[PDB]
């Protein structure tokens, strides 16, 4: 018929965009965990600096605890 | 004003080149200062690059 | 041992940071970027033609589109996928890894390099042009057979812009071949020999060496057209016998065509396999005496598109068209070989490898069963041969072009591409492709002829158009996971730190930075065989290597 | 201790552009299999008094090219714009007297549209004139660019491989002059 | 650089027997006799690998072993400077874009502006050689 | 003592792997907040000329003078702003260099210490950088 | 089943046609057989040789097997040489042409339609003998110095012409009648562009040039005899224009002694659709129907 073709044209790769989609884009990627803090930092110690501006006496600083 | 000259020549229908320069007189003016204003930037990163590092 | 680094890298360089490069850069590195997003704007335009052709052909009479546009939409749609698609990103690949696969700073010319990307670019948008004319673009199909684009026959000028396009294009493939085989001869590191180079890159130089063959005569024979339809010349006039005239230079040009866009994707995945099998390459020596035997031997098979012509030397072509066959199955047992007892991960560049495998070989099997005069003289001109070069090419220019953009993502941008992103695109286009390609090997034996607008509802073609309609449209939105994943992963994919993102590369890339630096290398390790970045990060398995290497 | 590369770029691009002759080789030799015993037909009537003398003076402007060469080499800038001027002057004269043949030729009912042969002939022989044409401006850029820098071994590369093209266009033409005005 | 020609002798070969062949081939029992086109386009074929092959020939007897030639070379045999490469030029743009238009005035038959591509392709190809020679300005 | 895959080569460089489908990075944070975080920084430095840094591990017993040794780590540590966080310390040192000093990050210190101190309470390490970050920024002049 | 194998391949109503579908379905079952070997390998591969859990060691690192690698390059081709002979021996076959056929067309070619001609019929038998060659009407195309060879490229005196004509129209499709068990000629030329004549169930095609002979083309082609009687379509297969796809054609195969009634209407002036009609035939095509000239559905 008419009606029949265009359903399987317009339906079938929606159909099967989606299956294929919850079974792949489901799963858990390599990315890790976020870290909580109810669990120990098991992770190695991070050190993150601006690279602003291009390119030791301390001036002062301050103490804090949570 | 030469769109029908240029559609003679240059084998573009006539009523295309109506709508062409109608869509574009809005258009075009807009994707030019886009790009010139990324253009102008880019040759002063480009004056940079040797004034840090040389010829 | 605290060393400072940004909590994420910088997704994109600031405001005029690429504008300019564009268009006065010297580096193969860009410029082979360059060729990968204008090939692949090209095959998406190349593809909504493909689907306008399948949406029309799904019911008989025509609903849409008349006869003349769809002549003009398999012309214009084959046109962009062989010229504009495949023959270019042969170069976009060259450009993004032979320089660092021989360990070279550079191309041999930097400014000829960039040269053929803009003749390339302008030369695809002047053919490509011809639809925006009242006539229309051209409507002979890709293969232009004469006298049908005589200028009696092919009066408009969208064919006109068509030779002209193709001509312009022609040169930038010559130059770069040109390009190629001086790089690959003078630009070579202190230790690599030829006979250490990688897979790829001995394809590339041969596949050279085919262009500067193939390409020259198609543009001669493209002014003699030109001549023709301008000057009224007599070069392809059917009385002076240029009905075969044409047909023995364009097929002279063609079919060593087909394979500059296969010998660089068969480097591609013998570039892969090693990799993701944890064993090196089976038959490394023989495979280049295939690559060879094969580039001969597609310069003397010309005359088999031309079986039903009658007026061609049968048992000559039908014999050396069967020889091609043997070396085309070596490198299956090499590739088979290669994964033989690995340890296999199946990442998503191994696993578009190992589609191309199950792909090209059907396509394969169909060429063979073409090669023979008494089969091709049913099945010629119709969908059956429309079934084999779809398998072939599909999986030399989709498959291992896919399965090397993501190989060398990380390594042209530091980012990887997410891999369960492309494990849902790979199967898309594998159950697209196969849905909307097995049933045209029934329609062609049925009665199908090619290149038709309409058929008839009694001509009992209507349930198997369908079929192939409906996989089509799944390779329509099978290309949506892909462009998504690029687009995403080239600003927030996961950064790459290190110079082997695959853990066991071989060839020279992966003993640098991803990105490479503006010079590709900062250092270079000593090149003692085909693997060199293998035996720079696992020493201790030098010995094993020299001695496990014979069975 | 290294090969050329300019060299080796410009060997490699001529060997290609043989192929872009085989092209009209092949329009040639397949219309001369259907002359059906003129060839050329009537009216067509190639004169050697004029062809003899032209193809002479191609062949001559070799040698002079060949010269320049042997100046380049031996870092003699003026020698080599002597020879390359001469060079240049024989090639400008052969390209006059190809387009002095070519009206003689049309006057008398040899045209691209009035006769297969015309097509082929004018084609062939029309393309190679292009082909030194573009050596012609070859000669004028690559001596332009000789007052404009001290004489290096670069430039001098430049000077070999421009005489490489130059040696190419000569050979081609003998192919074509003694197929198209002996092998009839 | 034995291995090179030794490729590109080993094609001329086979183009070669292909070329013999096929007009033999063609010339007896065969409609029509000699199939000129192809015949011309096998011959010619092996007039390419020829040319290239020869030319590697010559160079490679001249010169000695080249660092890249050598089975056990060590990185640092190949010190020192290697050559001149362009860094950046937007020539090689404007001689497509001049190349272009000469294509598209072919196409549709403008003698005129086949005149300006032909004279667009002249400048823009004398800017591209002459880049890296322009001396300074001498006011 | 170097990593599976990983080799030095004649440069110095050290030239790593990563086994195929893993990470080289791999820190315990969303991708997206690390793109925030990175903006705080890179930013709130260009605003006030001073660079900023963030640690996180541990301080030793006495904090303070962990903090100080680790700032000598951060390029320029005389124009640098350093951030400790310590989870299992439970504290926030918060060091700067000489060239920093009487630039309004004694105002601005404290600041950064409740701000952080604030979001950590609610299980909130990414977000307490990044409000510290930026109240300490804004809180510094480019003098 | 054979027609599993075929793959679609119709039967054949031709020896010839017969000849090549039995080499067809030997070749589709040699190609399954090496690519279940191979596809057999691959899946071998990947579901036995993936990495384990438990493998710390990179495996054995061998890349060069000289006695399996020239066992490898021998059987491939002692497959093709054996499909090669065979290949030669259908197709010698299939091109042979016997001195003395006993019907001989003529088809002309154009855009965009098919004339059928009847030039020399000749029974083995003798019970039907019939001259149909026109000369007075081939000697009337003479265009005459002339580009190619004296002629003017409208010279077109290399088409046929007949006394009995079935000529193709836009709202009728062309019927080809023939007789049923006798040995069929064609010769096939085309007025302007290039066509193909392709009858499904003969198993075989030819393209249709103009200017054949120029082109050293073997535009003659002959079946030894159509082995039963019906309605088998036509249709182009060379790209040769804007209906490149609504030029198909019929061809009508009926007994002996209703060929001999079919012609001699034709020869007492009736058409193709009455004289079909004469003998107890459809007058129209049965296989295909002539397209609606309208451009399409929107129009
Ligand atoms: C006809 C002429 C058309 C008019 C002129 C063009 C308009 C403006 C062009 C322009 O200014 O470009 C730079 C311009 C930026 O100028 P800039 O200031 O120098 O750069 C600032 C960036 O931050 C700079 O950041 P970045 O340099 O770090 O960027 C990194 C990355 C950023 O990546 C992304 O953001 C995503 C990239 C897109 C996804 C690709 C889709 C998947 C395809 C597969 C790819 C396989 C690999 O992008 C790249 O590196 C891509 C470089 C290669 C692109 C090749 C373009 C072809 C050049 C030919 C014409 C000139 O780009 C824009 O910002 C434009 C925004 C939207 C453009 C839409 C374009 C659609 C048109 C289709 C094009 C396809 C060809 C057919
Ligand atoms: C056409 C294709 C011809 C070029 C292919 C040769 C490849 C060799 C590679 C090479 O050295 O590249 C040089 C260089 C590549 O740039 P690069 O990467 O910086 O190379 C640095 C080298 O390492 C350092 O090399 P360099 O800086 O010493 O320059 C080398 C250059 C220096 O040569 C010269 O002294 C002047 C030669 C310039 C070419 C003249 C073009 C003539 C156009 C005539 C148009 C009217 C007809 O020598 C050559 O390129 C040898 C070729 C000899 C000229 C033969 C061309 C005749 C054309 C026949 C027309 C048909 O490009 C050029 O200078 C020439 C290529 C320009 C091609 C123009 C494309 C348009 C042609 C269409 C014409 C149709 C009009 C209608
Ligand atoms: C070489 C590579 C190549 C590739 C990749 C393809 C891709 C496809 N082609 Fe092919 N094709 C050829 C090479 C190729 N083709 C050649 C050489 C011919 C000869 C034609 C001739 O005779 O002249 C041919 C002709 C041809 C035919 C014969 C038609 C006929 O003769 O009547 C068919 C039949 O369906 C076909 C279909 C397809 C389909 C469905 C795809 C699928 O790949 C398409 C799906 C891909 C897409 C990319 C869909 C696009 C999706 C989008 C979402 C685009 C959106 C973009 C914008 C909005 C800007 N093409
Ligand atoms: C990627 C491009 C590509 C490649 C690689 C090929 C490869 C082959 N092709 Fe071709 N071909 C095309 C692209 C390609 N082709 C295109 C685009 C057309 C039509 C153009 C047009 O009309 O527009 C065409 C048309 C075409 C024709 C003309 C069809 C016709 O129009 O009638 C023929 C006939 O000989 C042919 C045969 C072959 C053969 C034998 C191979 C062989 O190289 C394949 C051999 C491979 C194998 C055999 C598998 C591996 C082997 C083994 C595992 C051992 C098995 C051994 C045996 C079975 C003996 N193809
Ligand atoms: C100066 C550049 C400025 C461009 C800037 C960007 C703006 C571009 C906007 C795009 C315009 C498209 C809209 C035009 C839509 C419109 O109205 O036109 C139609 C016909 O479609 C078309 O043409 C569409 C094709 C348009 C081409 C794309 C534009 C890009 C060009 C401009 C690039 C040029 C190259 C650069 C120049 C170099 C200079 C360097 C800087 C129908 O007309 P008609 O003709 O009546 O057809 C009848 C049927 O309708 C009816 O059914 C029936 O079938 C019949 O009656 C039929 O006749
Ligand atoms: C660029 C194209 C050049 C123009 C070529 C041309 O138009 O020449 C054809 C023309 C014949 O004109 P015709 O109609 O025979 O009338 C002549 C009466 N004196 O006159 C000729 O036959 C002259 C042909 C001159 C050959 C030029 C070769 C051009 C090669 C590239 C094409
Ligand atoms: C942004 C402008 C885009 C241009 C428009 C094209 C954008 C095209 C994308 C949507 C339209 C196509 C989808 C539906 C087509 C259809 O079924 O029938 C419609 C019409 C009845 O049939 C046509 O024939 C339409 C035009 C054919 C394409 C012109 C090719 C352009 C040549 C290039 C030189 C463009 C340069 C851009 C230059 C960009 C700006 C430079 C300053
Ligand atoms: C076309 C003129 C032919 C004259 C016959 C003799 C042939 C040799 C001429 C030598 C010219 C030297 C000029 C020179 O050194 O100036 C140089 C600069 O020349 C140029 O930049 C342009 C030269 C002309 C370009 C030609 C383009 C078109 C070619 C047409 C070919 C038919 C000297 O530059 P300078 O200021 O001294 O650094
Ligand atoms: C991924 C494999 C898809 C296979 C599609 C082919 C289906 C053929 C069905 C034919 C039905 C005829 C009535
Ligand atoms: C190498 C030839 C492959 C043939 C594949 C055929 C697909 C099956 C189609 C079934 C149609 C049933 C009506
Ligand atoms: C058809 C009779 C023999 C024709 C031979 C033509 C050969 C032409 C080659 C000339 C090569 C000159 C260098
Ligand atoms: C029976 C005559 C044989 C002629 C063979 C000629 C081979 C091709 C010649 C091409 C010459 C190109 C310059
Ligand atoms: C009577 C029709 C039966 C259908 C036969 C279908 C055959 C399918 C073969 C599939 C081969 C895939 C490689
Ligand atoms: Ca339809
Ligand atoms: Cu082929
Ligand atoms: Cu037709
Ligand atoms: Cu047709
Ligand atoms: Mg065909």
């Amino acid at each position: 018929s008419t009606a029949l073709t265009h359903g399987l044209i317009g339906g079938v790769p929606l159909v099967l965009f989606a299956v294929l989609a919850l079974i792949f884009l489901t799963r858990k990627g390599p990315h890790p965990d976020t870290y909580k803090m109810s669990d120990p930092w098991t992770h190695a110690p991070i050190l993150w600096a601006a690279e602003e501006p291009r390119e030791v006496v301390i001036g002062g600083g301050a103490s804090g605890k949570w | 004003c030469m769109n029908d000259i240029i559609a003679l020549k240059f084998h573009i229908s006539l009523n295309a080149t109506t709508w062409i320069g109608r869509i574009g007189m809005v258009v075009l003016p807009a994707i030019v200062y886009f790009v010139a204003y990324r253009w102008a930037i880019s040759l002063q990163r480009s004056d940079r690059e040797v004034l840090e590092h040389g010829v | 041992e605290l060393e400072a680094r940004r909590p994420f890298p910088e997704r994109m360089g600031p405001k005029g940071n690429l504008i300019y490069k564009l268009i006065t850069t010297t580096d193969h590195k860009l410029i082979g970027i360059m060729y990968c997003v204008v090939c692949f704007a090209f095959f998406l335009v190349g593809g909504l033609m493909a689907l306008f052709m399948r949406t029309e052909l799904a019911m008989p009479g025509l609903q849409f589109l008349s006869n003349e546009q769809f002549n003009q939409l398999f012309t214009m749609h084959g046109t962009v996928m062989l010229l504009f698609y495949a023959t270019p990103i042969v170069f976009g690949f060259a450009n993004l890894v032979l320089p660092l696969q021989i360990g070279a700073p550079d191309v041999a010319f930097p400014r000829l390099n960039a040269l053929s990307f803009w003749l390339f670019l302008f030369g695809a948008l002047i053919a490509i042009a011809g639809f925006i004319t009242p006539g229309g673009a051209a409507d002979f199909g890709w293969t232009a057979y004469s006298p049908l684009t005589d200028a009696i026959h092919s009066p408009g000028a969208g064919g006109d812009l068509w030779i002209m396009g193709l001509a312009v294009g022609g040169l930038g493939t010559i130059l770069g071949g040109v390009n190629m085989i001086t790089t690959v001869v003078c630009m070579r590191a202190p230790g690599m020999t030829m006979f250490r180079m990688p897979i790829f890159t001995w394809n590339i130089l041969v596949t050279s060496i085919l262009v500067l063959i193939a390409f020259p005569i198609l543009t001669a024979a493209l002014f003699g057209l030109a001549a023709d339809r301008h000057l009224g010349a007599h070069i392809y006039d059917p009385a002076n016998g240029g009905v075969l005239l044409w047909q023995h230079l364009f097929w002279f040009f063609g079919h060593p065509e087909v394979y500059i866009i296969a010998l660089p994707f068969f480097g591609i995945v013998s570039e892969i396999f090693p990799v993701f099998s944890r064993k090196p390459i089976f038959g490394y020596t023989t495979l280049i005496y295939a690559t060879l035997a094969i580039a001969a031997l597609s310069v003397a098979v010309w005359a088999h598109h031309m079986y039903a012509t009658g007026a061609v030397l049968l048992p000559f072509f039908s014999f050396m068209t069967f020889l091609i066959a043997v070396p085309t199955g070596i490198k299956f047992f090499n590739w088979i070989g290669t994964m033989w007892k690995g340890q296999l991960t199946f990442e998503t560049p191994m696993l578009f490898s190992v589609g191309f495998l199950i792909t090209f070989l059907l396509g394969g099997l169909s060429g063979v069963l073409l090669a023979s005069p008494p089969l091709d003289f049913h099945v010629t001109d119709s969908y059956f041969v429309i079934a084999h070069f779809h398998y072939v090419l599909f999986g030399t220019i989709v498959f291992a072009t896919y399965a090397g953009i993501y190989f060398w993502f990380p390594k042209m941008t530091g980012r990887l591409l997410d891999e369960r992103l492309g494990k849902l695109h790979f199967w898309l286009t594998f159950i697209g492709f196969h849905t909307t390609f097995l049933v045209q090997h029934w329609l062609g034996d049925e009665g199908m002829p090619r290149r038709y607008a309409d058929y008839l509802p009694t001509d009992g073609f209507t349930t198997l158009n369908v079929i192939s309609t409906v996989g089509a449209f799944i390779l329509g939105v099978s290309m949506l996971p892909f462009v998504w994943n690029v687009f995403k992963s080239w600003r927030y994919g996961e950064p790459v730190t290190v110079d082997d993102p695959w853990g066991y590369g071989n060839s020279l890339e992966w003993a640098t930075s991803c990105p490479p630096p503006r010079h590709n290398f900062t250092e270079l390790p000593r090149i003692r065989s085909e693997r060199p970045a293998f035996e720079l990060h696992y020493p201790h398995m030098v010995e094993r290597m020299r001695a496990e290497a014979h069975v | 201790n290294r090969p050329n590369m300019v060299s080796v770029g410009t060997i490699v691009w001529l060997s290609s552009e043989l192929m872009f002759f085989a092209g009209l080789f092949a329009m040639y030799f397949t219309a001369r299999a259907q002359a059906g015993g003129a060839w050329p037909p009537e009216p067509t009537e190639l004169n050697l008094a004029l062809a003899v003398p032209v193809t002479l003076v191609l062949i001559a402007s070799s040698f002079t090219c060949q010269m320049g060469v042997f100046a380049a080499e031996r870092g003699d800038v003026f020698g080599l714009r002597r020879w390359y001027v001469i060079t240049f002057l024989m090639g400008l004269f052969f390209v006059l007297g190809q387009g002095y043949e070519y009206i003689h030729l049309v006057e008398h009912g040899t045209t691209i549209p009035g006769s297969a042969y015309g097509s082929v002939f004018y084609l062939a022989t029309g393309f190679h004139g292009l082909h030194v044409i573009g050596g012609l401006v070859a000669f004028v850029l690559l001596l332009a660019r000789t007052k404009m820098s001290k004489f290096t071994p670069a430039q001098a590369t430049a000077a070999i491989v421009v005489s490489y093209y130059w040696h190419f266009v000569d050979i081609v033409w003998i192919a074509l002059f003694a197929t198209i005005y002996f092998v009839r | 650089m034995h291995i090179e020609a030794r490729l590109f002798e080993i094609l001329t070969a086979f183009f070669a027997l292909a070329a013999v062949v096929y007009a033999v081939l063609t010339a007896m029992f065969a409609t029509g006799g000699v199939e000129w086109a192809g015949t011309t386009a096998l011959v010619l074929t092996t007039g390419l690998t020829l040319i290239t092959g020869t030319f590697f020939r010559f160079v490679a007897r001249r010169l000695d072993t080249r660092p890249e030639d050598y089975e056990d070379a060590e990185i640092s045999d190949g010190a020192g400077e290697l050559g001149f490469f362009a860094p950046h030029s937007w020539w090689p743009i404007l001689i497509s874009l001049s190349f272009s238009t000469a294509a598209v005035g072919a196409a549709l038959w403008l003698p005129w502006l086949i005149a300006a591509g032909v004279a667009f392709v002249i400048t823009s190809v004398c800017g591209l050689v002459f880049e890296y020679y322009w001396g300074p300005e001498k006011h | 003592d170097l990593p599976y895959g990983s080799a030095l080569t004649s440069s110095g460089r050290i030239s790593a792997v990563t086994e195929p489908g893993e990470l080289s990075v791999h820190y315990p944070f969303p991708t997206m907040d690390l793109v925030v975080l990175d903006d705080a920084l890179k930013y709130g430095s260009r605003a006030a000329k001073a660079r900023f840094a963030v640690y996180i591990g541990p301080l030793g017993a006495d904090t303070a003078a962990t903090a100080r040794e680790i700032l000598a780590n951060v390029p320029t540590p005389e124009n640098a702003v350093l951030l400790a966080v310590s989870p299992d310390q439970r504290a926030i040192e918060v060091v700067y260099g000489a060239d920093v000093k009487g630039r309004g990050i004694e105002s601005a210190a404290p600041l950064g210490v409740s701000a952080a101190a604030a979001s950590f309470k609610e299980g909130n390490l990414i977000d307490g950088l990044i409000s510290a970050v930026r109240v300490m920024s804004a809180g510094v002049s480019p003098a | 089943w054979s027609d599993a194998l075929a793959l679609g391949w119709p039967t054949g109503i031709t020896p010839e046609a017969k000849l090549n579908r039995e080499l067809w379905i030997g070749s589709v079952i040699a190609s399954f057989a090496v690519g279940a070997i191979v596809w057999g390998l691959i899946f071998w591969t990947s579901a036995f040789h993936r990495k384990k859990a438990t493998d710390t060691e990179l495996p054995r690192q061998f890349g060069y097997n000289m006695p399996l690698e020239l066992t490898l390059t021998v059987i491939p081709f002692l497959i093709i040489s054996v499909l090669f002979y065979f290949t030669v021996v259908v197709q010698e076959r299939m091109m042979h042409k016997d001195p003395n056929p006993e019907v001989v067309i003529d088809v002309t070619a154009f855009q965009w339609n098919w004339k059928f001609g009847y030039q020399k019929i000749a029974f083995a038998d003798g019970s039907f003998d019939y001259d149909g060659a026109d000369p007075e009407r081939k000697e009337a195309m003479t265009s005459r110095v002339g580009p190619i060879r004296g002629m003017t490229p409208e010279d077109r005196t290399y088409l046929n012409f007949d006394k009995i004509e079935t000529l193709g129209t836009s709202s009728e499709i062309p019927v080809l009648v023939l007789p049923a068990g006798k040995r069929i000629e064609f010769v096939l030329n085309s007025a302007d562009v290039i066509h193909g004549f392709w009858v499904p169930e003969f198993l075989f095609k030819r393209d249709v040039l103009p200017e054949p002979k120029a082109n050293n083309s073997d535009n003659v082609f002959q079946v030894s005899e159509i082995q039963q009687t019906g309605a088998f379509v036509g249709r182009c297969t060379e790209m040769c224009g804007t209906f490149h796809a609504m030029m198909n054609f019929e061809v009508r195969v009926v007994e002996p002694n209703d060929f001999k009634a079919y012609i001699d209407q034709r020869n007492a002036g009736k058409t193709n659709a009455e004289a079909l009609a004469a003998i107890n035939q459809p007058p129209l095509a049965i296989t295909t129907e002539p397209f609606e000239s309208r451009r399409g559905e929107l129009v």
